[PDB]
């Protein structure tokens, strides 16, 4: 610190930052250090007798601030075993905890109470101050004023207390925190032994408030569960209990205890009458009490008592003395605990809750009443296994005889007379039945019952299989007939399990097996059960899917369910063939690919073809099905690859079709999905020049550099028409199908009349002694030239490549140099815009329109109209050379949100574009209505 | 008769619906049901198409009846007359050959009111396909099949074919009550206990429906809300503490920012004496741990923001084995569209038979596929539970493991502003962002970072970096992240500010594994030699391995932890990506630890499946050690890295029965300049972020930067 302090205060002019930056090193090392471990060395050293006020020290003391706040934010309390030597400095930090300790809210008089109870610090702070004077006069105002604040608050909080008008808050958090209050409050006094009487004083009243608020609030929720058939008014009540207590005034709620006049009995907010008070405690003790909450059936409070409570509590009263004697019937025990079956803890519970009334005493004849209760109700679980165990008896055709359970059933039928008895009279023949039963529980009878009620599929069973031995032949013949669903496969699981669970009963039972023979060979049931929970289940579903498994044994041995099998072949043997739709089809991925799957040798099936709805049909099949935890996945993986492979290379193929390309056209491709020969992929283009191509290895990497080929030759084949679209300027005047059209005709004679009209909107009335005469020039010399080069010469490039990708390159590139050569029945772009030319040139005179005023020429011009401003618009622009034939497609378009981009694109590559031989006007109407992409493009 | 889950409310709205559907089905009367969601139509309707197996019927009564097949068709504004033609006539082909006194085809169309009023009016073809079944075609008996159509969008009843037409309205307290007391009817002393809080759950409930803007909770979140309080009152046996209550509404109202469910709810009731809080965290691992029983609760919706939760969940639960699987959308070039709903589905399909829990990243429009089984109204056989799963006109019956649990992430405004409503009350929503993670003390610790950020950048001529141009991948979220990460990485351990301190150094340090080297030299310069810019440059040239990918590699094959068996890594680097020869070299160095690292290029794939392929060719390799790298230059491609990421993740999760150790690295070429397209990257989670000025070894220079530091030129020389 003395070289830092040497080092800073060096005169250096403010202007270069010598000590600003010194000492930001300086703070810097510090922080490196824990916060309280700073506070620890700031307040034990005794290093600041150098000058409390150089920078130095200023420096650390925004540090130890600093230190503090983290240390607050924290909660920790930094005081609790705290050490210090210079009183300035460990003021400085009992000033910075004592500010930033408090509240953000720092005049919330609860929640500077809430502050100074729940921070530990604030002990610490009030026992220096209070030990010796030297820390005080150390501490800042700020810390000053706080103390202060703290010191009011506290006594308030006990001028309160004393006096009884204390909120009811205040008084929890009071008690919550009674050792931090007491402590803190004997620190100020000592500084300036009832606060704790006041605060006993005080727990009393609030316990009693709470009290009388727990019996209001069981009240009212008892009226609100009677409340869909009885409405009760007690506003006055209902708003009393409403009230937020937090805010209310002790003395106001409640009586408070000074000696100041004699301990008066205390009186709440409500002030409840002797009745409803009676009646709001009994309702208290049995809140919990289910057998006192149904026990009953707009209503006034007095009679709300009258009618609701005194009922209730009489009936209880009488059933807990009948309970206490025995003399409750067998009828009355059978309507109230019918919901404690299997719940005798709960029904210990409540009846410990009906002995808390202190009438009725000894808390133990409950061990007794609640036995025979588990008595009862396992009596009549008997009673329904006994029953149970007959109707399997009849379903699996048993003689053994069974007339001890009559015993049973003898009490059953009757059931009311012999009800009028008491819980333990009843007798000891009926226990002695539910000692046989014992070993039957309620899933045992579920069990037992899912077995009765399906005599047809026991007779089933027992004519199919005869044993257990036949049934894997017999669940082998299932799976095939499965159905490859999930709930259809795992039928023939569920059936086996079942089977192989009910073994017993339904192959080794002889009919003569009596009762306790049966109760064996059910205890091999028994462990089945033990082992699987849903067997019962297992053996209701395979009943009720019983004609399914009928079909099993006689017809489901050919079946074969094939879902899986045809994705397996079409991987084998399938093929998947790509070409141009036959029949002046639409073009579309479903036109141009479909599956055609051959038969093979050991399997002579029929030679189909599938549609790609159908393949995409079963790819969801697949996809549904194969859920199963198989390597399967593999072939569904292959069939889905090649799947997309394909229809990638579908839809280049699409692509380039509608980009106007010749040279797929005729192409077929076929793909096969495993090597036929050697060959997985064919590629012919129906033209002589190029012979068969093929090629072998994996399919799909040749599929995908194929279609990377495509769509590279796509891309070129994007920019070729580009270009020649701007080396000829009436290819403007078409798409690319027109285009396409075109090539084909104009090489015809004769050429279809579709054609010649087309043509007219460049040559009017144009007949095919003008398509003749337009060949002249087109057909130079070198043209011929370009078309021997290339039929020569390709057999030889395509000889010096090997891929299937390189010779096709190769044809795509001579394609786009001399596509004459591959197909000569088609006019390459350049003759076509030639021979376009030429009849434009011997067509009428050139069309010389002017634009109106107030439209400038080079300039791209825009009118904004209303809508039927717009068409009246466009016709004056013509007017203005009205002289002039009338405009066309060539000059005006009509915007649609159906109009493409091509359509935008050839008007404006008509308008920009050289080799016009007329000054015509361009016009876009309605573009408003355009997309947002259309318009992009075209800008 | 009909097996129903004992937690199904058999309130007086299911009873009816039934009744109609049954009536009418049996009789081809075509028959309309419009309700807001959880108006027990859907529920109906999979009752009635697993009651109505006539002869596997469960109950003598349905036996007599018909049996029903149905064939679904999920309308929406896009739908198309030639889908309803289809649908009926498929039905029609099943109907074909049987006799239509034990058997009935019906034709479900799932919300109708979708297709009322779209531009193509497919819903005109309803009027001849009810009376006849034909639109030209000649007429047949078979071609008359029954007809249901589910809406919660109301209907135009002249379209109906003057069908009959069941409207309910948003039942009242009474219906609520009753619909609560039939949901907990399964035990009386629960439902008795309970019976006070169902008043005031339905009565806060029409509060929170007549406060919210838009529909956002409906009767799912009250049915959960008394399925849970009934559960928690079974299982504890005694009446339902606060904390549950809290827990509950917590679990099922929470979602939005604009609601304060707990504190509608607590005005109703004075249980907030002990108002404890519950951190979403907290609920969405109740959710997805749910403490045999049909306890089974809703499927999970995280609303985020900017794709933040996965890092949350990828961290805090997905620690161990548990680590599901993440079913997004693919980001290569030739793989978005139908296929990739197939394998999902499949996918999906074939984590609810394994039990693995899902992730449902950018696949909203995978709802048409999952709408019934998020509805988690279940058939059973065998114990077993099947669902209802679709692609296409197939509907399958798909076998749900008892584990399976589903987790959507999506943003919350895209949820608030396109997400269906039904679909909204299907899941049950929490809103999950990063600061819902940090505790105050945290996020102080991020701010700090950030202050610290900027004086790194500028000052702790004069050009004014920007904190992405120096920390490369630098976002707002990303010292969130990083205190993330650090704090995740530390344990749950309690707060003390020696623990802040350390959590700042840690943050600090990954910070500078992501800085610029000139940046520390700058910060150094800028500082005159400061002792932060040293330790800083301590940390960066000599603590950590910037100077090529081989020393970042040693390091990390030497320091990291035994129990990651898979150790994630994302590069970002300004020079050229490595070659084969590189990897060569790479192999050289870590052969005696591991094999050859894999060097692939994500652009180079234009499939998800042939990616695939290489990440299991690799990954089948027995080495005990793997060093996968992956490699992609920034041009779009946040899509691709995304995906392939995912992709990798899910792989190495599937194959993990070894406890052999893969070290994933993604490299990313970028540009010191850029080309506006902003590199985002502290993706935080599994991935640590290190940015490598130079990938190579450097053989023009033997020197690691910082030697020349403290020397001139022409020493050099010399």
């Amino acid at each position: 610190i003395e070289v830092w302090r040497r080092l800073v205060e060096i005169q250096f002019p403010a202007e270069h930052g010598w000590k600003e930056s010194l000492l930001g090193d300086m703070e810097w090392r510090l922080t490196k250090e824990e916060p309280l471990s700073q506070i620890t060395a700031y307040c034990n050293s005794c290093w600041d007798t150098k000058g409390l006020e150089d920078s130095v020290a200023k420096t650390f003391e925004k540090c130890i601030i600093e230190a503090v706040s983290s240390a607050c934010q924290s909660q920790t309390s930094i005081l609790q075993g705290f050490s210090y030597s210079d009183l300035r400095k460990f003021g400085i930090v009992l000033s910075a905890v004592i500010t930033k300790s408090w509240p953000r809210t720092a005049d919330n008089f609860n929640d500077i109470l809430k502050h100074l109870l729940t921070l530990a610090d604030v002990k610490h702070v009030f026992r220096l101050c209070g030990t010796d004077e030297k820390i005080l006069a150390n501490v800042t105002e700020d810390a000053k004023r706080l103390i202060a604040v703290a010191d009011s608050v506290l006594t308030k909080v006990v001028g309160d207390l004393l006096s009884g008008t204390i909120l009811v808050g205040q008084l929890e958090l009071i008690i919550k925190h009674k050792n931090q209050f007491l402590d803190i409050w004997q620190l100020r006094e000592k500084s300036l032994c009832a606060v704790e009487e006041a605060l006993d004083w005080r727990r009393e009243e609030l316990l009693l408030l709470k009290k009388e608020k727990r019996c209001v609030d069981s009240l009212l929720k008892m009226c609100g569960n009677v409340k869909h058939l009885i409405q009760v008014d007690f506003g006055v009540l209902a708003v009393r209990h409403s009230q937020d207590l937090s805010s209310k005034r002790l003395n106001d709620t409640v009586t408070v205890r000074l000696s100041t006049s004699s301990n008066s009995q205390r009186a709440t907010h409500y002030h409840l009458s002797s009745q409803v008070q009676e009646m709001a405690g009994k309702i208290d003790l049995l809140r919990d009490s289910h057998i006192f909450q149904l026990f009953w059936r707009i209503l006034e409070l007095e009679e709300v008592y009258d009618y609701l409570y005194q009922p209730s509590y009489r009936k209880f009263i009488k059933l807990h003395q009948d309970l206490k004697s025995g003399e409750v019937t067998l009828a009355e025990i059978d309507v109230i605990f019918k919901d404690f079956v299997n719940k005798y803890t709960d029904l210990d519970s409540e009846l410990k809750i009906m002995c808390t009334v202190d009438h009725q005493d000894q808390r133990d004849w409950i061990k007794d009443r609640v036995e025979q209760i588990k008595e009862y109700h396992h009596l009549h679980q008997a009673v329904h296994a006994a029953k149970v165990i007959l109707q399997v008896k009849e379903s699996l055709g048993l003689n053994g005889d069974f007339s001890v359970l009559n015993t049973l059933l003898n009490f059953t039928d009757n059931f009311d007379d012999f009800r009028r008895e008491t819980l333990d009279q009843i007798n000891q023949e009926l226990i002695q039945a539910k000692k046989l039963l014992q070993d039957i529980s309620e899933a045992r009878c579920k069990g037992l019952q899912a077995l009765s009620l399906r005599k047809e599929f026991i007779c089933w069973v027992r004519e199919a299989l005869g044993g257990i031995n036949e049934l894997k032949v017999f669940v082998d013949l299932a799976s095939i007939s499965a159905g490859e669903n999930d709930i259809d496969v795992d039928r023939v699981a569920c059936f086996h399990d079942a089977v192989q669970g009910y073994a017993s009963l339904l192959f080794k039972l002889d009919p003569s097996v009596d009762f306790s023979a049966f109760m064996k060979h059910l205890k091999k049931l028994w462990k089945a059960l033990d082992k699987d929970q849903y067997l019962p289940r297992k053996l209701c579903d395979s009943a009720r899917n019983l004609e399914w498994l009928k079909t099993v044994n006689e017809s489901h041995g050919s079946v074969e369910r094939s879902s899986l099998t045809l994705a397996t072949a079409i991987n084998q043997r399938g093929i998947y063939v790509i070409q141009a739709p036959k029949g002046g089809q639409k073009i579309s991925p479903d036109t141009v690919l479909h599956l055609i799957l051959p038969e093979s040798p050991g399997s002579h099936e029929e030679s189909r073809e599938y549609s790609l709805e159908e393949v995409k049909e079963l790819l969801n099949k697949l996809m549904l099905m194969s859920g199963k935890k198989d390597r399967n996945n593999t072939e569904v993986e292959r069939f889905s690859e090649v799947f997309c492979s394909v229809q990638r290379l579908s839809q280049a193929f699409i692509d380039l079709h509608s980009a106007g390309n010749m040279l797929f056209r005729t192409w077929i491709a076929m793909a096969y999905c495993s090597p036929k020969q050697g060959v997985s992929l064919q590629m012919d283009f129906g033209l002589d020049l190029v012979t068969e191509l093929k090629e072998g290895g994996d399919v799909t990497e040749l599929l995908a550099a194929l279609c990377r080929q495509m769509e590279h030759f796509l891309d070129s084949w994007k920019r070729f028409v580009t270009q020649k679209r701007m080396e000829h300027f009436y290819l403007n005047f078409y798409t690319a199908e027109q285009l396409v059209y075109l090539s084909t005709e104009l090489r015809k004679q004769p050429p279809s009349d579709a054609a010649l009209t087309m043509l007219s909107f460049i040559k009017s009335n144009c007949t095919l002694r003008d398509v003749l005469r337009a060949s002249v020039g087109c057909g130079s010399e070198a043209a011929r030239y370009r078309m021997r080069r290339v039929m020569e010469e390709l057999p030889l490039m395509l000889l010096s490549e090997f891929s299937l990708v390189d010779k096709l390159r190769i044809i795509m590139e001579q394609s786009m140099r001399c596509l004459p050569a591959f197909l000569p029945d088609c006019l390459d772009l350049e003759t076509l815009g030639h021979c376009l030319a030429h009849l434009a040139g011997m067509g009428g005179s050139p069309v010389e329109r002017c634009l109106p005023r107030g439209l400038q020429v080079g300039q791209p011009n825009l009118v904004v109209c209303g809508h039927s401003e717009v068409l009246p618009a466009a016709l004056a622009v013509y007017m203005q050379t009205p002289s002039q034939p009338l405009p066309t497609y060539d000059e005006v378009l009509l915007c649609t949100p159906a109009t493409t981009f091509e359509e935008v694109a050839l008007l404006l590559r008509r308008c920009l574009t050289l080799g016009s031989l007329g000054h015509k006007v361009y016009s876009l109407l309605f573009a408003d209505q355009l997309s947002y992409e259309v318009a992009r493009q075209a800008e | 008769g009909v097996p129903l889950r004992k937690t199904i409310a058999k309130n007086l709205a299911l009873k009816e619906n039934v009744f109609m559907m049954v009536v009418c089905i049996e009789l081809k009367i075509p028959l309309f049901l419009v309700g807001k969601p959880g108006s027990s139509k859907s529920l109906a309707k999979t009752i009635v198409a697993d009651a109505m197996q006539g002869p596997a019927a469960y109950s003598d009564l349905f036996r007599s009846l018909k049996q029903v097949h149905l064939v679904s068709f999920q309308c929406s504004p896009h739908s198309t007359p030639q889908g309803i033609i289809s649908t009926f006539r498929q039905c029609a082909r099943f109907q074909q050959g049987k006799d239509l006194q034990q058997y009935v085809s019906v034709v479900v169309l799932d919300e109708v009111g979708l297709a009322e009023d779209s531009p193509k009016m497919p819903l005109k073809t309803l009027h001849p396909l009810l009376e006849d079944g034909c639109i030209e075609d000649d007429p047949a008996p078979h071609k008359k099949v029954g007809f249901v159509g589910i809406s919660n969008w109301a209907l135009d009843p002249a379209k109906m074919n003057r069908g009959i037409f069941v409207s309910r309205g948003s039942p009242n307290e009474t219906e609520l009550i009753e619909s609560a007391k039939g949901i907990c009817s399964s035990d009386i002393l629960v439902q008795d206990r309970v019976q006070g809080y169902f008043a005031s759950f339905a009565k806060a409930y029409e509060t929170v429906c007549k406060r919210q803007d838009k529909e956002f909770f409906g009767l799912r979140d009250y049915y959960s809300l008394i399925k849970m309080v009934f559960a928690a009152a079974k299982a504890s046996n005694r009446k339902p503490s606060p904390q549950d209550i809290a827990q509950a509404v917590l679990r099922n109202f929470s979602g939005k920012d604009d609601i304060q469910a707990l504190d509608i709810f607590l005005a109703n009731l004075p249980e907030a004496k002990c108002s404890e809080e519950v951190s979403p965290m907290q609920l969405i691992k109740q959710n997805i741990f749910g403490p045999q029983e049909d306890a089974e609760s809703r499927y999970l919706l995280v609303l985020t923001k900017n794709y933040v939760a996965l890092q949350i969940l990828q961290q805090t639960f997905f620690e161990g084995d548990q680590q599901p699987e993440i079913i997004f959308g693919s980001g290569f070039p030739k793989d978005q569209e139908y296929t990739q709903l197939c394998r999902n589905i499949n996918r999906v399909k074939i984590c609810m038979e394994t039990g693995k829990m899902v992730l449902l990243l950018n696949l909203q429009n995978l709802y048409e596929s999952l709408y019934d089984a998020l509805n988690q109204y279940y058939v059973h056989l065998g114990g077993q539970k099947y669902v209802d799963l679709g692609l296409g006109t197939h509907r399958v019956k798909c076998r749900v493991h008892p584990n399976f649990r589903l987790i959507v992430i999506e943003e919350k405004d895209v949820v608030y502003k396109h997400f269906p409503i039904p679909l909204i009350n299907r899941l049950e929503k929490h809103y999950l962002d990063i600061n819902t993670v940090l505790e105050k003390w945290q996020k102080s610790i991020v701010e700090e970072l950030c202050a610290w950020v900027e004086k790194f950048i500028n000052v702790k001529k004069r050009h004014k970096y920007s904190p992405s141009d120096v920390f490369i991948g630098y976002h707002s979220d990303a010292c969130a992240s990083v205190v993330l990460q650090v704090i995740e990485r530390q344990g749950p351990r309690a707060l003390t500010e020696e623990l802040h301190q350390k959590v700042s150094e840690e943050a600090k340090s990954i910070l500078l594994n992501c800085a610029t080297p000139d940046a520390v030299v700058r910060l150094s310069a800028y500082s005159l030699g400061g002792f932060a810019a040293e330790w800083l440059s301590q940390e960066y040239f000599h603590r950590q391995r910037h100077n090529s990918f081989a020393d970042f590699l040693q390091a990390h094959l030497h320091t990291a932890d035994l129990e990651r068996h898979a150790i994630f890594t994302e590069i970002t680097t300004f020079s050229r990506l490595l070659t084969s020869h590189d990897c060569e070299i790479l192999e050289s160095e870590v052969t005696g630890r591991a094999p050859k690292p894999t060097l692939l290029w994500l652009q180079q794939f234009d499939t998800e499946y042939s990616f695939l392929k290489e990440v299991r060719n690799c990954l089948t390799n027995t080495a005990k050690c793997k060093i996968l790298i992956f490699q992609t230059d920034f041009e779009r491609s946040a899509q691709l890295i995304a995906s392939a990421k995912y992709s990798v993740i899910n792989e190495i999760n599937k194959i993990r029965e070894n406890e052999d150790r893969i070290f994933v690295y993604f490299i990313t070429k970028l540009s010191r300049v850029g080309r506006g397209t902003a590199y985002v990257g502290f993706h935080g989670g599994l991935w640590q972020s290190v940015h490598i000025d130079d990938l190579r070894r450097s053989t023009l220079m033997v020197s690691d930067v910082t030697r020349l530091q403290h020397v001139t030129i022409s020493q050099l020389f010399a």
